[PDB]
């Protein structure tokens, strides 16, 4: 297309006529001494031909002369201008290089954190969580990154942002980590939603978590929370995931997995499992003998 | 002739409702004339003059089971254009006629003599224009019936889609079909009769 | 009211005595060449003036003076509010004759790229597309519109947008009978939905739509498709998707139209179908 | 109460100060010169005891307040400012004595219309609408208003929003209004639901609205509607609805109230039935004859 190649055409001008721009500068702050409108204008030479590059497709270069114009304008004691680019140069960078986005990010984030405001640095811990997970593969960094978002959130009395991620930290947990921490946090999640607005009908399932959790550890630990959870939250007496449990807690007693499995077939049939609760009931029907 | 556009009215007498005619002013038109009533380029009805001195000119009037079958609104704009039958190709020697009560109030199991009924339609309707499908009201001793047109054929055997009625024309009553109508006498059909038997 | 649209011609005077004020820069400037903030509030007069016309439901004549002002108030300066005059000049002529908001609203998208803020530029892309969508009837520049867009809002992890946008153009690209476009996308998000809790529920809609589209190509492949599908989600047989599309293909394999016809219509009997999912049943099962 | 006692005494302190102020300003534009910035913090104290007097539950002093600091405002060629005061001061006029408010809001639906925005001119046309006939016994100026801001809203595109305003006008109209116009926007809206895939599941709804209009005209016609309807909306025959007019059609041809009354009736019997509708069907079965 012609407009592509004229976009990255004058692109290489408008970066060589910066390059030669700050070179110029220098010699001009000692040959004239003008103050800093050569800096300045040259970086908005800098943003004007890495906007413009972005819309021609090409990225890589783009991120690269937001870095430059960033680190320059921070050069001069301007902090916020060059945090906000940093945070437009690492988006461009999340299709091309996630290392150089990621280290750009937390740059943004450490100086906005420096600045005051939390939530936008929290909401940028979800935005690495969320890359760091999505293509790269592992999770302990994750777990910190929504750790410390957590954190965040409830420094300024944002509950249900909290509430969500230390939901997600606990699934995780749950999945490879130790039992303990997915324990505690599902149940102190599921418990302070009692009396809810909307919600009240929802704390279900989260002590249904809890339970298999318990379950997954040992018989004794199993029974003994289910009857806790049955005195403290009357509801939970006469739910239905309450009878299943029951069933297959009596179920695994006697040894007889041709109850277990009808038990979880039927289970399944009348509503569909979620990838996550048929990985546990396998695991658990493992150990058997 | 070429056709110019007139507004519908109402029929102003129940004596003309009963005609069939559409009723008109003497300073458009003169009595039984026959024009060509155009609501858009795939409706065109025809009908028959009868001139009234309390139609206002430029409007043309009809009644109600006229607009009904006509699908014509009171205060419509239409346009109308005289019509002229071929006679030697458009005259009915037969047509057949589906009849019923006009108002269900008034129904009863009284019989009918159709051979009268043929007779008083032809002295109501003679030298007036009719089509297959079209509805009208149809008074025989002080009786109110509805009338639909179900099939048209030519005077002398041909076979025609549309024509006049005349005189001397010749009509076959046959009852439709779930109909426990009683018919006696001729100007009917009267066809086979499928027995149960088999060859 | 009628007074008001008094006080428009006073209002196209109030645009007259602005041409005054363009009349001092043809004489006038030359010794107030210091009255640049003269020309500024020309242009404010300009502002309120266009809408004074805004005011009387005179759509041409206020985008004309929106766009008129804008011009004049772009003197390499104050660039952002030239932008917002463009767009309110788009807005405005958005009503009646949108052709010229086209070209209005693509410099503000030039303006806010340079600048660099990507939310507000796609955002007007969706705009320009949909205006494409219920006044023209080119849909192909409407598919070019809405990849920018996507493109412009997944670099800045804005995921749940993009996905909206690419699944509006998986639908008509199926529309388009290009199959391959239509595949991937609704792979992908079916796939991505699926990793998050929030959204698990829906990707039963995304796998179905995605088989009847392999399903149309190659039938012998589409049976491969399902099963892949079963396998990589195991809870995907039961839903009545599956069980019906399971139905159609192998009823397939035996030439008998009514078999798929009650089928369709029973499954029609427990909630009604859209245009799209009717349409592509009509054309596909033909033959 | 002791917390509004002391809150009624400083306000009283603020208008006593606000009066040396209007002072200052007559002493500034007669006596002195450049009181443009003095009667500026005038309008600062004005909003401040204004806004107070909004915390003290005195509404009707907040609203004069902000009135008086509103036109005096107006006199130092600014404008937007006007607006928002005038806005204010609508808002607290909306309870008690709201009279005044609709004419302070048509001078600030004027300025914003003569300012370049209409999404919020046209919002609060409707909200003058949504005023005017919740507290003031008249429908006419209604019809006006939303007929005003439907014209404003489908203009910029804002076809959902508009679509709303056009039926709820329509729907009102057909109450106390010949019912042509109930007809034309019933369909209007139908047709443009029928493409769109969100109303097309309830475009019934509008369609049986729509003959309901019609039939309470007269039947022959009403005849020729629904056949039409259906022709264009061949899924309309299946309809209970559709089965619910050929039954009450039915009916009316025989002049036989037993009937017509149980079929409605027994169409109550399942879902239910609304003001309006009602009133339409008696309507409708009194002039049987």
């Amino acid at each position: 297309g012609m407009d592509t190649s004229g976009k990255q055409a004058e692109a290489m001008a408008l970066l060589a006529e910066a390059e030669r721009k700050v070179k110029n500068s220098q010699s001009f702050f000692s040959g004239l001494f003008g103050g800093s409108s050569k800096i300045e204008e040259a970086c908005e030479i800098y943003a004007r031909a890495a906007n413009m590059f972005k819309m021609a497709k090409n990225w890589s270069a783009a991120g690269n002369a937001f870095c430059q114009a960033a680190q320059l304008h921070l050069q001069l004691q301007s902090k916020h201008d060059a945090a906000t680019c940093f945070v437009d140069a690492g988006n461009a960078f999340k299709k091309a290089d996630p290392q150089e986005a990621i280290n750009c990010l937390m740059r943004a984030i450490e100086i906005y954190t420096d600045m005051g405001r939390f939530t936008i640095a929290a909401k940028h811990h979800i935005s690495i969580a969320e890359i760091y997970e999505t293509e790269l593969v592992d999770v302990e960094k994750a777990i910190a990154h929504y750790e410390q978002s957590a954190d965040y959130y409830k420094g300024e009395e944002s509950n249900s942002s909290a509430n969500k991620c230390l939901l997600k930290v606990a699934g995780y947990a749950a999945q490879l980590e130790q039992y303990q921490k997915a324990i505690d946090i599902y149940e102190q999640v599921g418990t302070s939603a009692m009396d809810s607005p909307l919600l009240k009908y929802s704390a279900k399932d989260y002590f249904f978590k809890a339970a298999l959790c318990h379950f997954c550890i040992d018989m004794l630990n199993a029974k003994l929370a289910v009857q806790k959870y049955e005195e403290l939250f009357p509801a939970f007496s006469d739910s239905r995931e309450c009878k299943l449990m029951k069933k297959l807690l009596e179920a695994h007693e006697e040894q007889n997995v041709d109850s277990y499995t009808e038990s979880v077939k039927e289970y399944d049939s009348i509503s569909r499992l979620d990838q996550w609760l048929t990985t546990m009931l396998l695991r658990i029907k493992k150990t058997i003998q | 002739m070429a056709g110019r556009s007139m507004q519908a009215a109402r029929c102003p007498t129940d004596e003309l409702s009963l005609s069939n005619c559409a009723v008109v002013s003497e300073k458009d038109y003169q009595s039984g004339q026959h024009v060509i009533v155009r609501t858009s380029p795939n409706h065109k009805y025809i009908f028959t003059l009868r001139t009234h001195p309390s139609v206002v000119p430029g409007s043309v009037a009809f009644s109600l089971p006229q607009r009904k079958w006509a699908g014509l609104s009171i205060g419509q704009e239409i346009e109308v254009a005289l019509y002229s039958f071929d006679k030697a190709k458009q005259c009915i020697g037969t047509m057949t006629i589906e009849i019923d009560f006009l108002q269900k109030k008034n129904i009863d199991s009284n019989p009918y003599d159709t051979d009268k009924m043929a007779a008083e339609f032809i002295q109501q309707f003679n030298n007036q224009a009719f089509s297959v499908g079209q509805q009208l009201v149809f008074s025989f001793n002080d009786k109110l019936f509805g009338l639909l047109v179900k099939d048209i054929e030519a005077m002398d055997r041909q076979k025609i889609e549309v024509g006049l009625v005349v005189g001397n024309s010749q009509v076959a009553f046959e009852k439709a079909e779930n109909s426990s109508l009683n018919l006696i006498g001729k100007a009917k059909t009267k066809e086979n009769r499928q027995s149960i038997i088999n060859p």
